[PDB]
């Protein structure tokens, strides 16, 4: 029962903050996949200017 | 950056900075391994917990989610992950494993071919001492 | 206890079409994120060769 | 971008910004002190965290428990005596009603 | 030596004492406690934080049956809290009928005495 | 006996220890500064330090895979080189035997 009641507990600040804190949490991916992009963006230019130095 | 620990690959709780590698850090477990084996982790260059560099930022870090969670369903969920883990860390062994074999034989073929290289050599050399 | 499972499997089912929106996306996020991070590490291995 | 913490103020700083900073001020953004220019786990938190505030409801309670039975227990032995006293009436109001029947 | 944290009752893990009290108190417990009270649990007066002076599944379902152990602990404490409440609310309504039954008998004991003296 | 805390070293000290060394200096037993005679989750923590040795030996075999995954790579890549190499060495041996047929 002391289960249930800490259960429903949660779930009362779940409904109204967890809405909010999904949506933050979801922009913190993004900035996770634009930082690791960036960098993905500099190391395809780095790999590929490599390459145009063994090219010439 | 939004920190991720060397070590684990993942998000620390207590975070800190080696200044002997610039990297990051998840405290309790560079000072598990400064304690085991008195270096830095990354480059094995000598390192003390003393030199280590505390980090206070707060976490962000959030639920998984809340709406399956309650204490008997954490630690189902716990299990899982637990048993997940030690899937990954035996996957990680069975990896290495993997990589000695590959490794090895592309080593034979790669030394084999020098002699295959210093017979052609020889081969081309006799070919141009005929032309001459 | 019976009827507090009848009100805590409301609530949750409520809360699940409102958050599993935001669940969707955070498996997508993820998926991605892991994709990511092999085209990160293949691409710093081939550097490494190269 | 890049990897630089002071380590007196414990904060995360891009080494541009930092370094701006320390070169006219001599001194940290976020406490002031002195610093040179080149200086599962989360289910087991919260799960550390439902202990954590189990065990502070639990002390809350245990205060407002013995809080309201401390007073209880001064009731009980008073409590005793207060059926005496409506005894000891019902028998002095006995007495004055006989006295009443005599005439 | 062993210690008990002044909060939990039980062994602390990582433990600071409060000069204000003179007791030991489990770190991140205590400062949680100190963001929302501010003050020393033992006796309401103000405290802070800097104040404190610092000194496989058969393990989970061990732990989980001792999990379910302070839920057990739990509900007694709640039962108990409400049976107090219970009799306190209960012992006053007696004291408060005891009142006015005496004050019933009072008024009758002031009659009977009033009769008497117009004798 | 009676367990007290230094606020300076942070160490709990045997209460008929401490005095004694108070009583003559005033001061620190470790350090010296002034001081007076005034002055489950271990489950958790047990399952915490499990998992920690789980992570240090895990990135071990991440860092030792990494390293020879490259020189796995680049040794291909050296058996790759090698083939182009083989392949320059066909042509020129295939030119220079039709050379000295045209005598």
């Amino acid at each position: 029962l002391e289960h249930q009641a800490v259960r429903i507990e949660n779930l009362e600040l779940m409904s109204q903050h967890g809405c909010n804190a999904w949506k933050v949490y979801n922009e913190n991916l993004v900035h996770m996949i634009e930082h690791a992009q960036k960098e993905l963006q500099k190391l395809r230019k780095h790999i590929q200017d490599l390459n145009w130095q063994r090219k010439n | 950056m939004s920190l991720i620990c060397s070590i684990s690959n993942e998000v620390p709780e207590h975070p800190c900075v080696s200044p002997v590698s610039n990297h990051v850090y998840e405290r309790r477990l560079i000072e598990k391994y400064i304690a085991e084996n008195g270096t830095d982790p990354i480059n094995n260059q000598p390192l003390s917990e003393e030199q280590l560099i505390d980090i206070k930022v707060a976490h962000p870090i959030r639920p998984k989610p809340p709406s399956a969670t309650s204490i008997p369903a954490i630690l189902k969920a716990l299990q899982d992950e637990w048993d997940a883990v030690m899937l990954h860390s035996f996957t990680l062994r069975q990896q290495l494993q993997t990589t000695r074999q590959e490794l090895s034989h592309a080593l034979y073929q790669h030394d084999a071919a020098c002699r295959v290289i210093a017979r052609l050599t020889k081969e081309v050399t006799a070919a141009r001492e005929a032309l001459a | 206890m019976t009827t507090e499972a009848k009100r805590a499997a409301k609530m949750e089912k409520k809360m699940k079409i409102l958050l599993g929106g935001y669940q969707s996306r955070a498996m997508g996020l993820m998926k991605q994120l892991n994709d990511l991070w092999d085209q990160i590490e293949q691409a710093h291995l081939e550097l490494r060769t190269f």
